[PDB]
């Protein structure tokens, strides 16, 4: 029933609490409310797809076994900017998730993002 | 203060403690 | 709630569970002054973005945990790292 996700516009991650209910474009909104950002320009991207505004949480893969309140399931924000190459850092579709190499040869922690450093 | 009494509700750790190395982020196991 | 980690990284809290993180006596108190500027935009200092995650989602957990979701176990006690956090002993 709960969503607990995370939107990552690379530096800034916001901690977002919706229900399955929920579609895409309302966390648009919300981030709308925080970043002061327009949502047209927003581009939602989980598990390296981008999500349908049109579409709900639940219907996006937002189950509650993945988007936990122990580990929040992190989606990327990519904001389209003009001359701004910023974009394309935050894309998926074109730069990988930053990992920190430090942060690489461990294991995995109890849920989700969670890592265990040996 | 806070997490000093939530890390022990979170994680039973009996390891050792060293100072943490700076090559990454996180503390040594050594003694002192 | 905006949280400012020592590598520039930005972490937003939802006021939902922030109010309830308030209610638990934090590091709030630890410092001299904590002014509502402080409260907006809270720079943490030798403090990586990594171990603060782990520690928002420990909170986060905690919010609910000890609110609606106290009908499962307490936090899996799988990765060592919370010793780590521990290590700040400030907190």
């Amino acid at each position: 029933m709960d969503v607990f996700l995370m939107i990552r516009r690379h530096k800034t991650t916001i901690f977002t609490d919706a229900k399955e209910s929920s579609t895409v474009f309302e966390l648009k909104r919300i981030v709308e409310g925080i970043l002061k950002r327009p949502p047209d320009e927003q581009r939602l991207y989980k598990d390296d797809q981008l999500l349908d505004d049109g579409k709900t949480l639940g219907e996006c893969g937002f189950t509650s076994q993945t988007a936990r309140p122990q580990a929040p399931a992190t989606v990327g924000l990519a904001f389209r900017a003009d001359d701004t190459f910023e974009a394309l850092c935050i894309e998926p579709f074109s730069s990988p998730p930053e990992l920190p190499d430090v942060m690489k040869p461990q294991d995995s922690g109890s849920s989700a993002n969670e890592q265990a450093v040996q | 203060g806070s997490l000093q009494y939530l890390a022990l509700a979170a994680l039973i750790k009996p390891k050792q403690i060293k100072p943490p190395l700076p090559s990454v982020r996180k503390l040594t196991e050594d003694r002192w | 709630v905006k949280l400012i980690s020592s590598d520039g990284h930005e972490f937003i809290v939802k006021r939902e569970h922030a109010l309830t993180s308030g209610t638990i006596k934090a590091m709030l108190s630890g410092p001299g002054q904590f002014a509502e500027n402080e409260t907006n935009e809270v720079n943490f200092r030798e403090i990586p973005s990594h171990v603060l995650s782990k520690v928002c989602m420990y909170f986060t957990y905690k919010v609910r945990y000890t609110n609606s979701s106290t009908e499962i176990p307490e936090f899996p006690i799988a990765p060592e790292i919370a010793l780590e956090l521990l290590m700040a002993a400030n907190f």
